[PDB]
DNA sequence: TCATGATCATAGGCGGTAGCGTGCGCCAGACAGGG
DNA sequence: CCCTGTCTGGCGTCCTCTCACCCCTATGATCATGA
């Protein structure tokens, strides 16, 4: 289900900008769990370029850059 | 309430049938109330369990797509095949009757002309690529998703549908609500699906399943009648026949289980001792 | 502070008007049956300093 | 936080950090001066519960409170739920550059332009037009063209209409649903106080006139103008994203 | 006959049902509750007696000492309202009390006290009520609002469907006590009995039977019926009553008399009953297998052994009954357990206890109240005995005691307030039959299980908290002293007493801030039934079935008039007619219908004796005598509308009024609107603003007097008689003969209330209405208020209105008003803000309120005095300086950026021994001189007065008609005249007249002592300066005008004179609205409010034009009289053969701007009367006049609606909400701009609108919405530098309060990072 | 000159020799009761 | 150990506007007046 859905990822700060934050921080933190800001919500918390409109443009040239 | 309000707005209204007014405005307005207060918790949900999914290539490279057939509630046809259909890029190609002739090669965007171009044929089943069915790791390609919605052409890369797609579900929320046999209508031929059927002494077809569904094939071969049909109705006619309008073919009760039989014989009683597997209960105002 | 009273006759609510009432020595549920070890064994004390604490 | 009457209602942070080291002190001195025995015990639990009262409190029973019922703020109370963090200061902020009042019709307009104040556009485009003035040679100095811009001179007026001319601004309907809530337009200069909007595009925002109020933005930088242009301008978006049907139905 | 101001103005009215009971005095529930409150109650109870006479005496801890009560009293408040509104205290009374302290002595308790001592104490101050309802408790009118909760006593709900999920109803039974306890008996789903206490956890319930001192012998004995065998010789034959059997299967052949009667394998019938009943069959036979399962009553135990043969509430087997067999018993008494008649629930319950006595139950409810400690008897015992059988702990009140009789069938409805063993049996009695099938549940919503708290009753519950909270500090002190050495003062302290209510009228969620900007909204606000606050639910939480209407509404709380949005039928309101019971239910009246004829007698109903009797609808035909015309007749029997026959009826309605509340009986057509329109209307008809000349409403529905006069913002005459000055300051009464007082001469002043600030901004004035010379009636206006007009209730006013689209200007719901409007001055409405600027206390020195001021010239000091402190009367603009203030520093008071004004008042505060300055000196000889003459004028006006009596005396008895005034005046005493009662009368004018000059020296001597006295003010405040500026807010677009049936709207433009549609006699129409919000908006009532009130304009324009042509006065009888009699039988019927010739006039001068038309509410107007009113003045039929264009000047097609409609300026203006932000202040923690507008501030981009731009492609537009121009502070300064020089270009950075969440995060043990 | 009384200023967390709480509701997943 | 009941944790629209409220009571010390 949807919210089992969205709490059930490998990217903690989407899991936490949604329901329960103690949980999922505290889950993500005895694992050492490690967001790579993965799309757009951790994108908007962090102050940079959405990966979807010009940001996605952006995006492909700092991957290919990696 | 059995006695209803004669009166009108241009005439007055007494107390009483103005009090009863008052009911249904004030059972309607904490319906809108509590109906946004859920619509709105219901958009932040899709929005973020959709939230990442970006339309990140430009074509994944698969073939299993899901089959689109205008939906059959058992009445007139809802939702046609030119609007389901519109604009999705084919699964596999496909093929009028006039078998091994192409009408749509197998990546091509149904257009409008398109559409039309399905409707004169009367396409059964034009088998579609969706989101659902990708390949795509990390995203969903161009080509399964289809056209641009509320632009013309194919959905361009980039532009992040997962957010698009959770308001257009949760959006008409505030809009939403919050708190015996098989007549027939039109005439064509009668298919039947996923029967085990067998012949009665009268020379009709009885069922024995419940998995039976009727289905009216039309003149030029989709299907405008469904009906799903219970464990041991009784059929007027047959599979392949020829119905007309307004004619009841099938019969059954409701409110017991038919248990018939397929072969001819005796009935005997085995592993059926009295006393504890059968009691003895006597009908007493009727007989039998 | 070490008190010598009688626990059920004698219901505390009553008595909790007064002085003398945060709460019993517990590490636990019940008000724990507390050792006297300075009554019993450690009478007289204080030779760590008189430091007047700070 | 000052109240201005003497005296500082202080956050419940700060309270709750008082308790802890309140008693983590009178710890420090009873194992100082020894613990009687089986003694060394109620002060650690009386800390433990201060600690747990501090990192998340009420998850522990009964929470505390400095007045008078309410249940006082830790810090897992800051990270959760709405009112925290998350949801209130970091995914959706305050704005500069913003302004607010009453919607109306105004049916004289293109569909791509809506009647906005000669206050709200004095207001919003500030900078514009000190950058305007000392680039003209009008001031010499930022102070000489604020204290004009103040006094609203007569070619200040010029300025603005200078400004304005191909420059989108943001129009928002306050419960935005879907996507069509916001959208861009070109402003003209309204001797008023409300904003005139073109009556087609009210079928978007679902607004009709009965004291219905909307906020404008202005995007500053030239690629957040590019895209109020060719993204999301009003003639742009004629369609529905739900469906194909015109999201421009004369009502 | 009329009054006189019913003289000058009477309106018309429409109308069939001729009235019985009037509308009574609409702020009843208020003054009654606190006049119930606060007043000297001898036998005990209600009001402050009931609290002094529960928490006292306090006796002490076994010391024989006691604190006894013997009265108490309410001093004088120091300060009247306009004193305490001024300066801003509570306004409060000292509460005297009188106590009393005795010592006793040792070895008797029952022997003399030594010492008594009994004397004054001050304990707290209790605000009092003004006359119009309200408190003031710092300065600021407030509202303390009715609370709607549950009534005490039992209630019987049933857990219907959602538990256990298999449909298995449950039953409970909650006692709601007043204040104690709660108890809380329900079922299971394995039909086991449960108590609880204050949903505390869950035990057996009939643990609590024994701890009332039963043993399980007794409880069956209660709770089951007896079965009896008798070991007669035969297989232990049976006593058998067959309605036991009424549908059971028996087992065996049961025959008796030689006969069969009942075969195996059937059931026993109820002709079979009535044969074993009839032959009187009493002992039948059983087989061994009958008694397999019976259940025994009580114990047996055997004579030889000692021992227990079997156990009370067990079921018998073989060994069992062989073992009693041969012990010599022959009865057996058993229990009757079936299936539909009765469970053996109790026996299960029985069976699930492992208690055996009274201690082991007593022990465990002790353990269950408080967790894990030694119990001991006598804590168990005192611990039970508090909790539900004590005066102190636990009290149900006469209404808990009312509602547990009355719910359980008893007779008297007067027991004790504590329970007993018989009330808790009864509750486990009807829940079991409850559960068996016969009798109801009790619904929640219905209004014989909500009681109505009031202001009265729940500050003596605050008063009462605050005195438990002392006893519990006397009880310290009593009896850990010295006696006798002290006092009754030094014990008992104020400050819990004050402090607990003070903090309830101080800041509770019922004692709420008055909406104050209408008459209408105080009277209206004063009279709510809120559901929330102290006892009752919740927004966010609850619920469904209480945002609904029940059907038992009907005439106690209205059903249209409700707030829209998250609080819906929880914030009701009291209807019209509605009362408060004795009790504090809702009662309302109705008319007792005897057999045939409706009496015209008033009879109360509640809303429980409403349901048994039948009521009859208000608008029944009947003729001339109470015989209901029809033979079918719509009534309400319990409940549900039906059509019953015609003299099967109990009472009637009184009126066709009282369903509905005052909010909504002023909209005229209310049976025409959609309920939804009406309540939009009556919410918007509450958020009016008074204009600057209020006219009146053509189209009424006459209970405009009601909600003016019974109200207070209009000065009604108390004593009638002569106006002698009249001024727009005072108004003076001269009292007429008939109405007078012997002594104390008397002639009233009534002293108006001028330009002040309401709580809503707005400007209450008084206007005199009275001219001089004047008749003046008791009960009767004088001085017209805000809104108000010749003592009417005029909220808006009445404008030319068209009903067309015109060009697009009007399209969703928009208004197009003429400049007209805007040029007579009519919606002009006059606004009052007041600025304040304290003098504090810092470092460095205090601060500097004088003018002499750095960084400023003469063109800002030119508005300012010698002083600091701007002029009275010098009109400013927005960002003046109007208090100069510099601390040791410019930060002088400006005018905040926007508002212009004109400074009408300045208020100057000093703290007591700061030096004032010389403008503190002007306004304090200012107000010296202020009330030296007023008071002198006080002495002047009533010895004038005094004169006129000694005048009036002497006209007789020894009279001088040229020695009178050869003397000076104040001797008219000691001429000619014997002993009689004129000497007897002079003399005690003497005695008035020296009272009036000791009292007069006395009184000034005090009012100049408050006036050079100092105020008690904040901590470290020198002096305080209140401006008063004075906006006029015109009209502009953007502003919210409404009609009253919900037909909003935004002005869209303000249109030339000459674009008017205008008609074929020269007319521009004022404003044009919309047609098309008609009838999907189904407010229909508003065509024929526009449609009548071209009637009452037309009728108003052949006036004009009969008196402007100067027509003598018999033409004017004739057409005044032919426009009022006009109608079917109706109520009015006046004659104008009556009004001799002077009043014809002047009620032509006020009739000639259009006659006034009272249409009640559900008995109004029908359309033929329209028409023939219509027809009456020269207008068309249908109402409808040709328009032509004021564009192109040629004629509209198809002939469109105009007429007038009284249409209402509402207080949300369009320069109150626009705001503009470029760069402003920014907040603290975090480091974005501030919310609001009075803080300069930026709007939320909320998370709607970001996910609204991730729905686009804009990318850059969201990273400079929520880095650049919200958070970054490097990045917002490298922005402003690059704007400023045309460089269109960001830096990002990162949001500052994203390190505000690492800090937050990083503060607990977790570390959070950034890597690379 | 000394003592007593009154007034003013400064200083902390149910208030009491108990009991206050009582009108949301669903889902869900772990913890444990019964068998 | 395999259900099956209980328990306690989560969650319950957006934007704006207005208003009030944000210790008092007790103890100790100092000063003044009276004996
Ligand atoms: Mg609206
Ligand atoms: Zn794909």
């Amino acid at each position: 289900g949807i919210t089992k859905a969205s709490l059930a990822t490998e990217s903690f700060i989407s899991a936490a900008s949604f329901q329960e934050t103690t949980r999922v921080l505290t889950e993500a933190a005895v694992a050492g769990k490690r967001d790579e800001l993965r799309g757009l919500k951790e994108n908007v918390i962090v102050g940079r370029l959405i990966p979807a409109g010009t940001g996605y443009a952006y995006h492909q040239d700092r991957m290919r850059r990696r | 309430i059995e006695t209803p309000i004669t009166a009108n707005f241009r005439e007055g209204l007494n107390v009483l049938q103005y009090f009863i007014s008052t009911h249904g405005a004030r059972k309607g307005l904490a319906d809108t109330a509590l109906k946004t207060a859920n619509s709105g918790y219901l958009t932040r949900r899709l929005v973020d369990v959709a939230q990442d999914l970006v339309v990140t290539e430009d074509d994944c490279g698969t073939h299993e797509g899901i089959m689109m057939t205008p939906v059959i509630e058992g009445g007139d046809v809802k939702e046609p095949l030119r609007d389901r259909v519109l604009g999705r890029v084919t699964a596999e190609d496909v093929l009028k009757p006039g078998t091994a002739d192409i009408l749509v090669p197998r990546n091509t965007l149904l257009h409008e002309q398109w559409c039309d171009l399905l409707e004169e044929n009367s396409v059964d089943a034009v088998k579609v690529r969706s989101v659902v069915s990708c390949d795509t790791d990390f995203g969903v390609c161009a080509h399964c998703y289809g056209r641009d919605l509320a632009r013309g052409h194919i959905i361009n890369k980039g532009e992040a549908i997962g957010v698009i797609a959770a308001q257009s579900i949760g959006e008409p929320g505030t809009q939403l609500t919050m708190r015996s046999s098989i007549q027939v209508k039109n005439k064509g031929s009668i298919k039947l699906s996923n029967v085990k059927s067998v012949v009665n002494s009268s020379g009709k077809l009885v069922i024995t399943s419940r998995n039976t569904e009727l289905k009216l094939i039309d003149e030029f071969g989709r299907t405008k009648e469904s009906y799903k049909v219970p464990y041991g109705a009784v059929l007027a006619k047959g599979d392949g026949e020829q119905v007309a309008g307004g004619e009841t073919v099938a019969n059954w009760d409701p409110h017991t289980m038919p248990v018939i039989t397929e072969v001819s014989g005796f009935v005997r009683f085995t592993d059926m001792i009295d006393g504890q597997t059968i009691t003895r209960q006597t009908d007493e105002l009727t007989g039998l | 502070l070490f008190v010598e009273f009688d626990p059920e006759v004698i219901h505390t609510t009553t008595i909790n008007a007064t002085r003398g009432v945060s709460h019993f020595v517990r590490f636990g549920a019940s008000p724990a049956i507390v050792p006297s070890a300075v009554i019993h064994q450690l009478s007289v004390y204080k030779p760590k300093d008189i430091v007047d604490p700070a | 936080v000052p109240l201005d009457g003497g005296r500082f209602a202080t956050s419940d942070l700060n309270d709750l950090y008082r308790r802890v080291i309140n008693r983590n002190n009178r710890l420090k001195r009873l194992l100082d001066l020894a613990a009687p025995d089986i003694i060394v015990r109620n002060e650690k639990r009386m800390l433990q519960e201060a600690v747990d009262a501090l990192l998340d409190n009420g998850r522990r029973g009964r929470a505390i409170t400095g007045s008078n019922k309410r249940p006082l703020k830790s810090l897992a109370d800051m990270i959760k739920g709405k009112q925290g963090r998350f949801r209130q200061n970091l995914l959706g902020k305050r704005v500069d550059y913003s302004g607010r009042s009453v919607i109306t019709v105004g049916p004289y307009l293109r569909l791509h332009q809506c009647g906005l104040p000669k206050k709200m556009a004095l207001e919003l485009f500030k900078p514009f037009i000190y950058g305007k003035l000392e680039l003209r040679g009008l001031a010499t100095t930022i102070k000489a063209a604020k204290k004009m811009v103040e006094r609203e001179e007569a070619v200040v007026w010029d300025i603005l209409d200078e400004v304005i001319r191909e420059h989108p601004v943001l129009l928002n309907r306050a419960p935005t649903l879907h996507r069509l809530g916001i959208q861009a337009f070109e402003p003209v200069l309204i001797e008023g106080k409300a904003i005139q909007l073109h009556p087609l595009v009210c079928a978007a925002y679902n607004a009709d006139f009965d004291g219905d109020q909307m906020a404008v933005h202005v995007p500053l930088t030239l690629e957040a103008q590019l895209e109020a242009r060719a993204l999301m301008m009003s003639t742009n978006n004629i369609l529905s994203p739900a469906n194909g049907e015109p999201i421009i139905v004369p009502s | 006959v009329y009054s006189y101001t019913e003289k000058k103005r009477i309106r018309k009215d429409f109308g069939k049902r001729p009235q019985v009971l009037d509308v009574p005095y609409l702020l009843s529930i208020q003054l009654d509750s606190f006049q119930k409150f606060i007043e000297q109650d001898p036998e005990g109870q209600y009001g402050l007696e009931a609290a002094f006479r529960s928490v006292f005496p306090i006796q002490s801890y076994s010391g024989n000492s006691e604190l006894q009560y013997v009265s108490y009293r309410l001093g004088e408040p120091v300060f009247d309202v306009q004193e305490c509104q001024i300066r801003g205290v509570t306004y409060s009374a000292p509460l005297r009390v009188k106590l009393r302290l005795v010592i006793y002595e040792r070895e008797a308790p029952e022997g003399t006290v030594k010492d008594i001592k009994e004397q004054e104490v001050y304990m707290g101050e209790i605000p009092l009520m003004t006359d119009n309802g309200t408190f003031v408790i710092n300065g600021t009118e407030r509202v303390i609002v009715s609370q709607l909760h549950r009534s005490p006593g039992v209630f019987f709900d049933s857990d219907k469907g959602k538990t256990h999920s298999s449909g298995k109803v449950l039953y409970n039974a909650r006692i709601i006590p007043y204040r104690g306890s709660w108890l809380d008996f329900e079922f299971d789903p394995k039909d086991n009995l449960f108590v609880r206490i204050d949903r505390r956890r869950k035990l057996p319930a009939t643990i609590i039977l024994r701890a009332l001192n039963y043993t399980t012998e007794q409880i069956l004995d209660l709770f089951f019926e007896k079965v009896i065998f008798e070991i007669r010789d035969n297989k232990l034959q049976m006593e058998l009553v067959p309605e036991r059997l009424r549908g059971e299967t028996a087992s065996f052949d049961i025959e008796a008399n030689g006969k069969v009667y009942v075969e195996k394998g059937r059931r026993i019938t109820a002709r079979h009953i009535r044969q074993l009943e009839k032959d009187d069959v009493k002992l039948i036979e059983v087989p061994v297998e009958y008694i397999a399962g019976k259940v025994v009553a009580k114990d047996y135990i055997d004579e030889s052994t000692g021992e227990l043969i079997c156990a009370a509430n067990m079921e018998l087997s073989l060994d069992l009954l062989a073992k009693l067999s041969q012990s010599g018993h022959k009865r057996i008494e058993t229990l009757f357990t079936n299936d539909l008649d009765h469970g053996p629930y109790i026996s299960e319950t029985l069976r699930v206890d492992p208690t055996n006595d009274r201690l082991s139950a007593l022990v465990e409810i002790y353990r269950m109240m408080r967790p894990g400690e030694p119990p001991t008897r006598e804590a168990a015992e005192s611990l039970f005995e508090n909790l539900f059988f004590s005066e102190d702990r636990y009290d149900l009140s006469a209404v808990g005691r009312m509602k547990f009789n009355r719910s359980l069938l008893r007779e008297e409805i007067e027991g004790s307030g504590i329970l007993s063993k018989d009330d808790i049996i009864d509750v486990m009695k009807k829940l079991i039959d409850i559960r068996n099938g016969k009798g109801e549940v009790d619904d929640i919503d219905h209004l014989g299980n909500r009681r109505i708290r009031s202001v009265g009753e729940m500050a003596e519950n605050q008063f009462r908290v605050g005195l438990v909270r002392v006893e519990r500090a006397v009880k310290e002190r009593l009896s850990l002293g010295d006696l006798d050495t002290l006092m009754p003062q030094d014990m008992i302290n104020a400050k819990p007493i004050s402090a607990a209510v003070k903090e309830f009228f101080g800041s509770s969620q019922l004692s709420q801030f008055m909406d104050q900007n209408n008459p209408l909204s105080e009277i209206t606000h004063k009279r709510r039934i809120s559901a929330l606050g102290p006892g009752g639910l919740t927004r966010e939480r609850a619920g469904f079935e209480v945002r609904d209407v029940h059907p038992t509404h009907y005439g106690r709380v209205c059903p249209i008039e409700t707030p829209e949005g998250p609080n819906i039928g929880l914030i009701n309101s009291l209807s019209v007619y509605a009362q408060t019971n004795e009790y504090g239910f809702l009662e309302t009246p109705y008319r007792k219908v005897t057999d045939g004829v409706v009496t015209d007698e008033i009879h109360y109903l509640s809303a429980i004796e409403e349901g048994n009797y039948v009521i009859a609808q208000a608008n029944s035909n009947l003729d001339e005598e109470g015989h209901f015309v029809e033979d079918l007749v719509t009534c309400r029997s319990k409940g549900e509308s039906s059509l019953f026959s015609r003299d099967q009826v109990d009472y009637m309605d009184v009126s066709t009024q009282q369903v509905v509340s005052v909010g909504a009986s002023l909209i005229p057509f209310l049976e025409h609107d959609d309920a939804n329109r009406a309540l939009m209307g009556a919410n918007m008809q509450r958020q009016a603003v008074p204009t600057l000349r209020a006219d009146k409403p053509l189209v009424g529905t006459g209970m405009e007097r009601a909600v003016a006069v019974d109200s207070g913002v209009t000065a009604v005459a108390k004593r009638g008689g002569v106006v002698q000055y009249v001024d727009a300051s005072r108004i003076v009464i001269k009292v007429n003969e008939d109405e007078m007082y012997p002594g104390e001469a008397g002639i009233d002043i009534y002293n108006l209330t001028k330009y002040t600030r309401s709580n809503q901004n707005t400007c209450i004035n008084q206007m005199p209405c009275v001219s001089l010379g004047e008749p003046v009636e008791r009960g009767d206006v004088l001085a017209d208020g805000p809104s108000t007009d010749l003592g009417e209730l005029a909220l808006g006013q009445n404008m030319r209105v068209a009903f067309m689209p015109w060009n697009g200007y009007n399209f969703e719901d928009s208004i197009l008003v003429s400049e007209r409007v805007v040029q007579e001055d009519r919606f002009t409405t006059i606004h009052i803000q007041e600025l304040a600027c304290v003098s504090r206390d810092t470092k460095l020195g205090p601060e500097e309120i004088t003018a002499d001021i750095p960084n400023v010239g003469e063109a800002a000091l030119s508005k300012l005095d010698e002083s600091g402190i701007v002029y009275i009367g010098a009109e400013v603009t927005g960002g003046d300086i109007l208090v100069g203030k510099v601390t040791p520093k410019d930060s002088s008071l400006r005018v905040p950026n926007g508002v212009s004004g004109t400074v009408i008042d300045v208020q100057v505060f000093t703290r007591d021994g700061v030096e004032k300055d010389k403008r503190a000196l002007e306004i304090e000889e200012m107000q010296l001189k202020q009330a030296k003459k007023d008071l002198s004028e006080e002495l002047q006006i009533l010895e004038a007065g005094l004169f006129s009596r000694i005048r009036a005396v002497l006209v007789a008895g020894g009279v001088e008609a040229e020695k009178l005034d050869k003397l000076p005046r104040d001797r008219w005493l000691e001429l000619g005249l014997t002993d009689e009662e004129k000497q007897n009368q002079l003399e005690q004018l003497a005695e008035q007249y020296d009272e009036l000059k000791h009292e007069f020296e006395k009184k000034l001597e005090a009012k100049r002592r408050k006036i050079t006295q100092g105020d008690d003010l904040a901590p470290g405040v020198l002096k305080i300066v209140k401006v008063y500026l004075a906006v006029k807010r015109r009209i502009q677009p953007g502003d919210k005008m409404a009609g009253r049936h919900g037909n909003k709207g935004v002005i869209s433009k303000i249109n030339p004179i000459e674009d008017m549609p205008y008609d074929e006699n020269g007319t521009p129409v004022d404003i044009v609205l919309n047609p098309l919000g008609v009838p999907s908006r189904m407010n229909i009532g508003q065509i024929l409010e526009t449609h009548l009130g071209m009637a009452a304009k037309g009728i108003g324009d052949k006036i004009n034009a009969m008196l402007k042509q100067q027509q003598e006065v018999a033409k004017l009888r004739e057409f005044i009289q032919r426009a009022y009699d006009l109608g079917a039988d109706v109520r009015q019927k006046v004659d104008l053969s009556t009004f001799s010739d002077e009043e014809v006039m002047r009620l032509a001068e006020n009739l000639r701007k259009g006659m006034p038309i009272a249409t009640p509410v559900f008995d109004g107007a029908k359309e033929a009367e329209i028409k023939e009113l219509l027809k009456l003045g020269d207008l068309p039929t249908s109402g409808q006049i040709r328009l032509y264009d004021g564009r192109t000047g040629e004629q509209f097609e198809r002939p469109v609606t105009v007429g007038y409609m009284y249409m209402l300026k509402l207080n949300h203006l369009v320069d109150d909400k626009m705001h503009a932000r470029s760069t402003g202040s920014y907040s603290l923690v975090t480091q974005q701009p501030l919310g609001g507008k009075a803080q300069f501030g930026g709007q939320r981009f909320g998370e709607m609108e970001v996910w609204a731009l991730e729905a686009y492609g804009a990318a850059y537009t969201l990273q400079e919405m929520l880095t650049v121009k919200s958070d970054d502070v490097n990045g917002r300064t490298k922005m402003y530098k690059n704007i400023v020089d045309g460089n269109h270009q960001m830096e990002p950075g990162m949001p500052e309060s994203f390190n505000v969440l690492l800090k937050e995060i990083r503060s607990l043990g977790i570390n959070i990072e950034l890597e690379d």
